[PDB]
């Protein structure tokens, strides 16, 4: 029984540790998106400077 | 004769300017590519951990 | 290593040491001349634990290393530091044996002879290189503008030359060095930094305040007019992202640290501005053809990167000489490499190898006959 | 005993879950601020050719 | 109050307060710089309950209070401190009040000019002093010395400033700021007697140390042989009594102390030790005077009352120098005031009210008339 109640005790650690967890993942992810699709954009605009450098 | 060599190899990189412009591209094309696939990978993902923690709620009331 | 023979072009810059074959456009391994050296002693093993540390290697370690150079303005501090970093240039970052391929050096203006029968003694019994040739930067840089004709200010990190040189002839009667370059700009910038706040006295600080000089600083048009309007100034006002984070805001301070060559006076020289240097320089030599001197001025070095020395320096020459001719100055892009792509120049020619210093001259003659060969 | 075997099986699922999980933060984690370094570098980048702008 | 309307002498040194009126040999309300909050919050009544301490009931009140320092290596935290205390020292110490009488103050060395800018505005706005003269404390310790040449070692409680001066001219091109001072001496004997095992983080063994140091310290004359023959050392092993009566005993760390300033490598700085600092100040500036800045070094500040600085100085630096000329080191008994009396002589001379900063100049030119009115 003491045996069980240690089980117990080291599920609920676990699932809580996994809900954390699955928080960070998707709010990490969330944040390397904004931050990619940022550098995107400036890198769209740099690759227009590059075109235009072409047509010179 | 010697300055004669000199602006013809400053020309050389000249042109040699749009080379470097292509690894550059294709670095900005990969990252394109990734950027495009990650899209459909981080929407799939979204929906399996919203199926694992349908998992984990079932499991948390069948205890 | 290429098949051919090709001889080694190496410049040791005072500041940079730029290390590459002959027949090649730029140099291969360009590193600063830092040399770090363990802060502490030895207790702990598994890695590390080596003495001398050059190259990227030491700007990555800079935070744990003694940050010391081997060489300032000229002076010679430690034989073995350059024995090390020219093996570490040679084997680790060039790939090269000196054994198979002749080395073509550049050193600074006006270097000690002493220090030139030293360092070729050194070398000849250190290393096995089949012959040498040692040359001043002016007349690479000269090499490099591809123009007989001009006054050539070098601009090192330890020392800045003028040296006139006319249809390609050497003018020591009107060559001088002045003691004001990077390091000076450094301190006076750390002063400066001191009265805004901010007081380091390490050398990863140094470096990052010669990262601000290379990015933010100006050269000012008018001086105390400048100062006068940048007393606010949010826009004139410009800031910096140091890499731990914090925003550095610096205003009238970016035109007033490179300045200071031009007016000594701040931290006290007797010399005037290199402006003034360069108008002493040309009235020593004959008359006529100073015009010519005004028109083809050259400046050479990696400080030059920086805006503004242009301007300043023909509207003050304009100044000080009568406005008759019109001055201007040329300057190629990325003319630090400049040295050494003259170097490749020398190797470029079929004329070059009648006077290679080879091993036997020296045995002869010991150090003594460069005495005889270089002039 | 069969309790205590059902609820070790489901803290070690859940263990793993939490071990897999911080091995894929850790590598979005690298990802991410890498792509902020080079998000930095170009920007700073463009503010100096805006710096040149300013030296014309 | 005197009848007559003379000036207030105020030396905020770093490290301690020296306040007094003009014409005084001594100044009359002198303190530390540590000032006392409130550790608790207040729930009794009847006495006490005040939020502000500062001087001695402060000292006594030590052991409630959290000790925080307004000023630590001339960066302050919060003019409200620096408000209240010269509240206190005005009214409740000197029992003066600044409407009718001038203030001539003393600055650290290379202090901010924002610093002083913001300082002279709230100074202006909060008090009613007529006029205002601040000085560095470089001439001023200079002054009380009487020589016009010479090297000032300044060693406050956050920084150690070496200025030279040579004819009554300052040479701020050879002056130098080092971040060594009584914080680190108190850190390192913290350390080093936690390895003895007594292990103490608050502020009252922080006096308690700073009192060891003053009291019992040695500057060894060499290092690791003194702790070679200290290693037992019954007699050369020092003792003493503190307050609650243990009796705590230390032996090399006397002289393992004050060395750490002489050799920093002990817990890590790229700088060496004091005496190169003012080895490289010297050859900085021109050659032929350096002679006179060996003969004419003056140190000043209130660690040296500690003995062993002297005999240090002169043994290294005639190690460095050529050891031709005879070197002497002056230091008057009871230096720490110094300062102060020249301010006192500052203001004995008729043509000092030439240049009294007035109200009306600050109403004009705002707090900027300073960088016009004092340099
Ligand atoms: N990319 C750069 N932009 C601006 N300044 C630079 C750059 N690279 C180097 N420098 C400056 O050039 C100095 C080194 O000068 P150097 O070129 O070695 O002189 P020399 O031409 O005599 O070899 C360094 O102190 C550094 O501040
Ligand atoms: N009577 C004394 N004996 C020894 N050391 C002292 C004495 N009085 C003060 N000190 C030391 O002097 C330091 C304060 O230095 P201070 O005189 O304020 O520098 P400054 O000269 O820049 O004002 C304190 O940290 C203290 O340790
Ligand atoms: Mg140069
Ligand atoms: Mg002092």
């Amino acid at each position: 029984s003491d045996k069980l109640k240690e089980a117990e005790t080291r599920a609920e650690f676990a699932e809580r540790s996994v809900t954390k967890l699955e928080k960070s993942i998707d709010d990490l992810e969330d944040e390397l998106y904004a931050q990619k699709l940022k550098y995107k954009a400036i890198s769209e605009e740099l690759d227009h400077a590059l075109n235009d450098m072409t047509s010179i | 004769d010697i300055h004669r060599k000199r602006m013809e190899k400053d020309l050389n990189e000249l042109q040699a300017l749009i080379e470097a412009h292509f690894e550059n591209r294709k670095k900005e094309e990969e990252e394109l590519v990734s950027l495009k696939d990650r899209i459909e990978r981080r929407r799939a993902e979204r929906a399996e951990q919203q199926r694992i923690r349908n998992e984990r709620e079932k499991e948390r009331q069948n205890r | 290593d290429e098949d051919e023979t090709t001889a080694l072009v190496c410049d040791n810059g005072s500041g940079l040491v730029k290390a590459g074959f002959a027949g090649d456009d730029a140099p291969r391994a360009v590193f600063p001349s830092i040399v770090g050296r363990p802060r502490h002693q030895g207790v702990m093993v598994g890695m590390g634990q080596k003495d001398s540390y050059v190259g990227d290697e030491a700007q990555s370690k800079r935070g744990i290393l003694t940050l010391k150079y081997p060489i300032e303005h000229g002076i010679i501090t430690n034989w073995d530091d350059m024995e090390k970093i020219w093996h570490h240039t040679f084997y680790n970052e060039l790939r090269v044996a000196p054994e198979e391929h002749p080395t073509l050096l550049t050193e600074a203006p006006l270097n000690p002879k002493a220090n030139r029968e030293k360092m070729t003694q050194i070398m000849f019994e250190t290393f096995n290189v089949p012959a040498m040739y040692v040359a001043i930067q002016a007349v690479l840089s000269l090499y490099a503008s591809g123009r007989t004709t001009g006054i050539v200010l070098d601009s090192g990190d330890g020392v800045t030359h003028n040296v006139p040189i006319y249809e390609g002839y050497a003018l020591p009667h009107a060559i001088m060095r002045l003691d004001l370059a990077g390091r000076d700009l450094t301190d006076y910038l750390m002063k400066i930094l001191t009265e805004r706040g901010y007081s380091f006295v390490t050398t990863a600080e140094r470096e990052i305040v010669r990262d601000i000089k290379e990015k933010l600083c100006y050269v000012a048009l008018d001086f105390e007019n400048e100062m006068a309007t940048a007393a606010s100034s949010s826009s004139l006002e410009k800031s910096y992202e140091l890499p731990d984070g914090q925003v550095i805001t610096i205003g009238n301070e970016r035109f007033r640290c490179p300045e200071t060559l031009f007016q000594p006076s701040f931290i006290g020289m007797e010399s005037a501005g290199i402006h003034e240097t360069t108008y002493n320089s040309i009235m020593k030599c004959d008359i006529d053809i100073r015009k010519d001197l005004y028109a083809n001025n050259v400046m050479s070095g990696g400080t030059t990167m920086y805006p503004g020395i242009a301007d300043r320096m023909q509207k003050e020459i304009t100044a000080l000489a009568p406005s008759t001719m019109k001055i201007k100055i040329i300057a190629p892009p990325e003319r630090k490499y400049s040295v050494w792509i003259g170097g490749s120049i020398l190797a470029s020619l079929s004329t070059f190898q009648q006077m290679w210093i080879t091993k036997q001259e020296y045995d002869e003659a010991g150090p003594s006959i460069v005495h005889r060969k270089c002039f």
